[PDB]
């Protein structure tokens, strides 16, 4: 937010350049992994498919029921 | 009604503009006042003179240039954004067809009612060389408004560097009574009722005053009580000097 | 030689008011007048200048705005040659202008009589009204025209001169600050009728009448209690030393209540005697 150095008066906003973005944040678009790489978690993997993956596919099926799908 | 507060810088700069143009008695000067008219007290924070030409023998002869107004108003926008045109002033004691017709000309550039000001360049009589006048219709009727002189903190202090009780009020109060004696005489010869209606109304404002005689002596009673305290002021000076006198007699002894 | 600036009552109030907005904020203006070198110097009228992105600087002068003003200032006959500029800065011990340094060198090429004025107090004035100007001497003060022949010059004794941070060289090249104010015949009668100490006029018949006798609603009201106030003020200090010696370690204690209750009583008597002294002629 552009302001005066002396009078400290707001003049005009500035575009985003340095946001203090907290670098070293991992950003990866559609990584490559399969659930078969790490075994034995199928008990927890099923819980990850039921509460996350399946409601993530189509939200219109759960919307017609009036309920809200879990976000995490 | 409303109130008008004019800074001393506006009236000081308005008189010199009359000298800068070398205007004689056959012509008068007209100018514009700037300030904030939105509040109930009209204040003039800026002014500038205009090249106004007029014939004294003909009331139908006047010259007012509106082109200098549009340019000056745009130049003040880069100086102070809070200053707008609240009206226009003028010089000379007389109000004639020249000043009355131009009152609507400044109204185009002035949102509120333009404030009329009669500026006395010679400063003739009492105080207030400039009086505050507002335009209102029932024929043009100009009503007087209270005119007070007030400046900023540093403005009043800055003027003091440039220039660096009981009898005063009595002499000023007697001049007001003498002005009223000539007020009824000059008005009587003009008729031969509107002003006299307001005068006879405030004249009446010892059946009920029988008990009001004591209140005069009640204040005089406190005056002597105050003089008792006023005497104590010098009673300590009566003691204060003997504080020295005891030390004064101890001087020759040491010498 | 140097130049002695003579600012009248009209120019001093206008140049000051333009720079009274904000402590940190800086503005600028233009001075105009007609005079000659060799001492004398006058200022007719001034007006403020617009502020650019650089604030106060040499590029902040707008030749388009300045040319339009000189045409608008011609109507009243106040249009004259450019005699200098005046700026506004918070002020420091040396170089009161935080930006302008060599900008006067470009001003001296346009006009050798141009100066740069800076107002130190910025609504801090205690009544002294101390303003600072600047003039570029460049190479000088050795075997040349002698400036310090006029008034209050050849300063710099020890470390104390003016603000005391300038000493000898002042801002740059010892510009030999000289400032004086004057009042004409019109400025004398106008100011005394407007502002001298405090302006009570226009109320002149009610001046002390309305401020006191008509203000009695609550001003001096309950004078019997007002006299009781003077009793407690006197009884407090008079109780201190009744032996005329050193006991409570005091000196002016008997004189403290003396001057305070004296002016109050003087005002109590004058207002009371003038209550019926105005003689409004009530009759019946």
């Amino acid at each position: 937010v552009g302001v005066n150095k002396d009078s400290y008066l707001i003049l005009d906003t500035l575009p985003s350049e340095f946001d203090s973005r907290v670098k070293a944040m991992e950003v990866d678009e559609k990584p490559t992994e399969t659930y078969s790489d790490v075994g034995g978690l199928d008990k927890q993997i099923e819980e990850l498919v039921e509460a996350i993956v399946l409601p993530m596919k189509r939200a219109d099926k759960f919307k017609d029921m009036g309920i809200r799908a879990p976000k995490g | 009604h409303e109130k008008v507060t004019i800074a001393p810088l506006v009236l000081l700069s308005a008189l010199d503009h009359y000298e800068r143009t070398q205007t004689k008695e056959n012509k008068r000067c007209v100018g514009v006042i700037l300030g904030d008219a939105n509040s109930s007290t009209i204040r003039v924070t800026n002014s500038f003179a205009l090249p106004f030409e007029e014939d004294e023998k003909n009331s139908d002869v006047w010259f007012l240039d509106h082109n200098y107004i549009e340019n000056m108003n745009e130049m003040c926008k880069k100086i102070n954004a809070k200053e707008k045109l609240i009206g226009w002033y003028h010089s000379g004691p007389k109000l004639r067809a020249s000043d009355l017709k131009i009152n609507e000309l400044f109204k185009k550039y002035t949102q509120n009612n333009p404030l009329l000001l009669i500026v006395d360049v010679k400063q003739q009589g009492v105080g207030l060389p400039t009086d505050a006048y507002v335009a209102i219709e029932q024929e043009k009727t100009f009503l007087h408004l209270p005119c007070t002189i007030e400046a900023e903190e540093a403005e009043e202090i800055g003027v003091e560097h440039l220039l660096r009780i009981r009898l005063t009020n009595q002499l000023k109060s007697l001049k007001g009574l003498q002005s009223k004696l000539k007020d009824v005489v000059e008005y009587l010869d003009k008729v031969i009722h509107t002003i006299l209606g307001k005068l006879q109304d405030v004249f009446n404002l010892n059946n009920l005053q029988k008990a009001l005689t004591v209140k005069t002596n009640d204040e005089l009673m406190v005056i002597y009580i105050s003089n008792l305290v006023r005497s104590i002021i010098a009673f300590d000076d009566l003691i204060e000097n003997k504080i020295q006198n005891k030390k004064i007699q101890e001087q020759r002894v040491k010498d | 030689t140097k130049e002695t600036v003579y600012i009248s009552s009209i120019a001093l109030l206008k140049m000051l008011k333009h720079g009274r907005a904000g402590v940190p904020m800086e503005v600028m203006g233009l001075m105009l007048g007609e005079f000659v070198d060799d001492y004398t110097v006058n200022v007719v009228d001034v007006f403020a200048m617009p502020q650019s992105g650089t604030g106060v600087s040499v590029e902040a002068v707008d030749d388009v705005f300045q040319a339009k003003m000189m045409d608008m200032l011609k109507q009243t006959g106040r249009d004259q040659m450019v005699v200098g500029w005046y700026h506004s800065h918070p002020g420091f011990g040396c170089w009161l202008s935080s930006v302008d340094v060599n900008t006067q060198k470009s001003f001296e090429q346009l006009n050798s009589r141009a100066v740069a004025v800076v107002v130190d107090p910025i609504q801090s004035v205690k009544g002294k009204v101390v303003i600072d100007a600047f003039r570029l001497i460049d190479t000088g003060a050795l075997i040349n025209n002698l400036e310090p022949r006029q008034t209050t010059s050849n300063t710099g004794l020890l470390n104390k001169a003016n603000i005391q941070a300038l000493i000898h060289g002042l801002n740059r090249h010892y510009y030999s600050l000289n400032i004086d104010y004057h009042k004409t015949a019109k400025e004398t009668k106008m100011l005394m009728n407007l502002h001298k100490e405090q302006w009570q006029s226009g109320l002149k018949m009610y001046d002390y009448e309305e401020k006191e006798e008509s203000n009695l609603a609550a001003t001096k009201s309950m004078v019997k209690i007002a006299e009781q106030y003077s009793k407690r003020i006197e009884e407090e200090k008079e109780l201190t030393e009744e032996e005329l010696k050193t006991r409570y370690v005091g000196r002016q204690d008997p004189k403290k209540h003396l001057s305070e209750t004296a002016d109050e009583t003087l005002e109590n008597n004058i207002v009371s005697v003038l209550t019926a002294g105005v003689n409004s002629v009530a009759i019946k």
